[PDB]
């Protein structure tokens, strides 16, 4: 159930410098949802003015 | 009736909606005590719910289902309105493509005259698979004749018409008021 | 036999970011009253061209 090999591994992406960045976007989710539940919804209603 | 593919705030209101109409069809066959309906009406709540089960499907898988730990002649509404809103939601007795009951018939009418005989059909309905009782055959021959006392022959394609409309006004009133419900809270 | 049609995913439409997402509701209202008479001007105009 073990003696597999199958699977085959991909390459082995070379790629070299620029490190992580540090901690900067933690606090941002502020307004993550209420505005895509503000922005959509303010002009949202704009279709009863169709009917 | 039902839409099992809809937003997860319109499957808890679809949801409710169906409770809603479950404990009502429930109350309607409700004689003694509320919360228990006699066996014999399992199947008969099915076809308000949109669900045309048949006799042995419900004698074999919903009887048993709804059934307690021991037989009883009566089912609660505890273990009524959960089995029917899954019934429900899998559409497992809705009724076949009204395209199939064209089809039935015609291959009833071998020679497709698009009619067929009153006596065969009282044969058909009363010999082969789960025959009928005698006041099933009596209405079924009145409301496909559209109650006509000298008819002869049942035409299918009208026939089938008509009931199919029938059973979508019947759901529709049925479903009436899905538009102004709202999930409780 | 019946080939069952496939249970496809449902629409859950995203509604297309066309110019309906502008203004807010004072001006959905004189919106309306822009569009609210006329566009039977045109089904007026089919009418009459029919009656002629």
């Amino acid at each position: 159930m073990a003696l597999l090999g199958k699977t085959l591994k991909g390459r082995s992406t070379r790629p070299g410098g620029i490190p992580q960045k540090r901690n900067i976007k933690w606090r941002q989710l502020a307004k993550n949802q209420e505005e895509f539940d503000q922005l959509k919804q303010l002009a949202k209603m704009k279709r009863e003015g169709l009917k | 009736m039902y839409d099992p593919n809809t937003s997860q705030t319109e499957k808890q209101k679809q949801e409710e909606f169906l409770k809603l109409k479950i404990q009502e069809a429930f109350n309607l066959f409700v004689k003694d005590k509320k919360g228990i309906v006699d066996k014999r009406e399992i199947p008969y709540i099915m076809r308000y719910l949109g669900q045309f089960p048949s006799e042995a499907q419900v004698r074999d898988a919903i009887l048993p289902e709804i059934e307690e730990d021991e037989p009883s002649e009566f089912i609660k509404y505890s273990k009524f309105e959960p089995y029917m809103l899954k019934v429900l939601k899998e559409r497992e007795y809705e009724p076949d493509d009204p395209e199939a009951l064209l089809a039935a018939f015609k291959l009833l009418d071998q020679e497709g005259k698009g009619y067929i005989e009153i006596d065969m059909m009282k044969t058909f309905l009363e010999k082969q698979g789960i025959e009928f009782r005698e006041q099933e055959t009596k209405s079924f021959i009145e409301f496909a004749t559209n109650k006509d006392p000298n008819a002869t022959v049942i035409y299918y394609e009208d026939y089938i018409s008509r009931l199919q409309a029938f059973t979508d006004k019947h759901i529709e009133s049925v479903m009436k008021g899905y538009n102004n419900f709202q999930v409780k809270k | 036999m019946p080939p069952k049609k496939a249970k496809g995913k449902k629409k859950k439409e995203e509604e297309p970011d066309d110019e309906y997402k502008s203004m807010t509701g004072a001006d959905l209202t004189q919106t309306l009253e822009k569009l609210k008479e006329r566009v039977n001007e045109m089904r007026t105009n089919r009418n009459y061209i029919q009656m002629d």
